[PDB]
């Protein structure tokens, strides 16, 4: 009952459904900026 | 060593014959019943 | 795939469960910290030459 | 120096003698009648072996308010008709995930306290009438023991959840069903990674993961309905535990209601119906309690069986015989 | 002279004894290097072996894990790899390294 | 489940509801510093936070 | 009522009791009905 | 719009969303919950 295919179809369909500028904002740190040149996945130092 | 070495060269040629019965017997154990071949 | 992405940045790379790099150059392994990240922008794949 | 040469001899001799052994049983094991053969004898040897005397996460206080509650919901659920059995999951599933989304609210409700009633006034104040009483009655003790950690709060609310609706499906009589879906949907999860990492990020919304595990895998035709419910109630609440870990646990639970516990069976190939009972009837004789096994098939074990039921295996797996003879050798 | 009949012999005997029998075993999982999860009754100071022959102690115990120092060739170890305890608490293992041969 | 701003005002009144007096926990007690679970009114127990206050055998009850 | 040591780090042995029988000062409460004592096996029972 | 003391270590204060005057979560580095 499983094809394997139709998972794709399913999740890349849902990679499209997700697609601006990317704004941060300071936590204390900056939360955000996920394509910014200490970084890790909380925050930005 | 050089008669040493002669003499593994020549011990391991007159081995590689029984290495047949031996490899028989091993898959023999590991299988539980005897394998022929 | 089987490529990692960058985690944190040493970097931390994390990869698909199944393939991390052995104890392994990899292109943009000091310790595997577990969760499957290793330890060696944020998201680059990162590749496993093996 | 002889004895140097008679090593290096030694070594060889077994190295090339392992490899032929290794190509002999691989030739041999190739026929179905050898699986079998393999596959009955390590039963076999299991008859022969002796018998084993002999939620971990939990500690002391949040596994005693999360036997408290289950034993609660044991309580409540008595009656409880199969509609009412899947409201009563509706409305747990709900209030969990308000639980997670207020963090003020989950705070506030999550520290011990010697005195419960403020936390059940608390409680009737905010739902009083938005859930039925039997869900007021649950979420009520719920509330009015410990918990280590705020965590376990939710955890132990979503535990209910899942009961609730494993009664619904014991109401059914297909709970057999619904465990082999659960198994199959954890197989299928774990073996596509990107499915779980794609469901297992709770930092999407919730609605869109549940759409695509309904679309992907669940909403298919031949899946059992108390089976996709709870695994989509699962991934709605998913709070960072991988999703193909979190199937696992379902299933686990799942098994463990019915006082069983899970074996999972490595196998070359699939097992015949009598081997399949001789098996159940072996492993339930070694661990005393009944036990549901589940088959993984993998070529590479060659014959044999690998069983492993908690945190013990018992490795018959014939590949495992090679290795040992490799790693054997003097 | 180096008679090949104890040459085939030393590998008759061997293969002749050769019983692997299977053992109720209980195990673990390394999580990072090593720390292992599971061997819910591995002893302190045990010994565990890690797949390719490796050798590791367990020193520290907790509910989580267990924190083992590998002896050697530590490089071999994985994250998911099965790890066995062996029950029991020249290389100071013993093991001849010169290379004379066995050791009664 | 729709849940209303409500939320805000039962929080501040399960906030006013903890003329009886104010009993603590200790919580752990080590080094001869203890921690107290409880004491809301407490005044400046050297540390205070949201958690507990910084000040014996786990479990017994600390006057205000 | 008796506890199961839950930590071997050397001498340290983190021990866990019952919640009304944690033994008194056992060098120090860890707190959550943990105490810290100074071939063990995780969960062998302790006795006050 | 008023603060409130959290933690007495040094005081932390708690502030409403908008009105902080920063550790987050709108904290800012005597009894505790007196409003500021």
């Amino acid at each position: 009952t499983i094809s394997a295919a139709d998972i794709e179809g399913a999740i890349e369909d849902y990679v499209s459904s997700f697609s601006r500028e990317e704004i941060g904002t300071v936590i204390d740190h900056v939360e955000g900026l996920p394509s910014v040149m200490n970084l890790d996945e909380h925050s930005v130092g | 060593d050089q008669q040493l070495s002669a003499q593994g060269d020549q011990v391991r040629s007159g081995l590689e014959s029984s290495v047949d019965g031996l490899s028989a017997k091993l898959a023999s154990r590991i299988l539980g019943v005897d394998v022929n071949s | 795939k089987t490529a990692g992405r960058v985690v944190r940045i040493v970097v931390d790379v994390e990869f698909p469960r199944g393939s991390v790099p052995e104890l392994n150059a990899l292109h943009a392994v000091a310790q595997h910290l577990g969760d499957s990240l290793v330890r060696c922008v944020r998201g680059v794949e990162v590749t496993d030459t093996g | 120096m002889r004895q140097q040469l008679i090593r290096q001899l030694r070594t060889g001799l077994g190295a090339e003698a392992v490899n032929k052994a290794a190509e002999i049983v691989r030739a041999h094991v190739a026929d179905p009648q050898a699986q079998s053969a393999t596959v009955d004898r390590f039963l076999s040897e299991l008859e022969q072996m002796a018998p084993s005397s002999v939620t971990s996460r939990l500690r002391a206080a949040s596994r005693q308010s999360l036997a408290a509650l289950v034993e609660k919901f044991d309580s409540v659920a008595g009656g409880l008709d199969a509609d009412g059995l899947t409201n009563l999951a509706d409305e747990l599933a709900s209030v969990a995930k308000l639980l997670l989304s207020e963090t003020a609210l989950n705070k506030h409700l999550a520290e011990p306290t010697d005195d419960s009633a403020p936390k059940v006034r608390l409680l009737e104040r905010l739902l009083s009438d938005k859930v039925s009483a039997t869900t007021l009655d649950l979420l009520r003790t719920a509330v009015s023991n410990r918990w280590s950690t705020e965590s376990n709060l939710i955890d132990a609310v979503e535990h209910t959840a899942r009961l609730a609706l494993l009664k619904r499906a014991e109401i059914a009589g297909e709970v057999d069903e619904v465990e082999e879906q659960l198994f199959r949907f954890g197989r299928v999860l774990d073996a596509e990674p990107r499915l779980s990492a794609l469901l297992s990020d709770y930092t999407t919304p919730a609605e869109g993961r549940v759409a695509l595990l309904d679309k992907a895998l669940t909403g298919r035709p031949g899946v059992n309905q108390t089976a996709a419910a709870l695994l989509s109630q699962t991934v709605g609440l998913l709070r960072g535990e991988r999703a193909d870990e979190a199937v696992i646990d379902l299933a686990e639970l799942a098994v463990s209601r019915r006082g069983e516990v899970v074996a999972h069976v490595s196998a070359a190939a699939e097992l015949s119906d009598a081997q399949r009972t001789r098996l159940t009837e072996v492993l339930s004789r070694i661990y005393g309690r009944p036990v549901s096994v589940q088959l993984h098939v993998d070529p590479e074990l060659l014959g044999g069986l690998s069983i492993t039921v908690g945190d013990e295996v018992i490795d018959g797996s014939i590949a495992s015989r090679l290795a040992a003879a490799q790693t054997g050798l003097p």
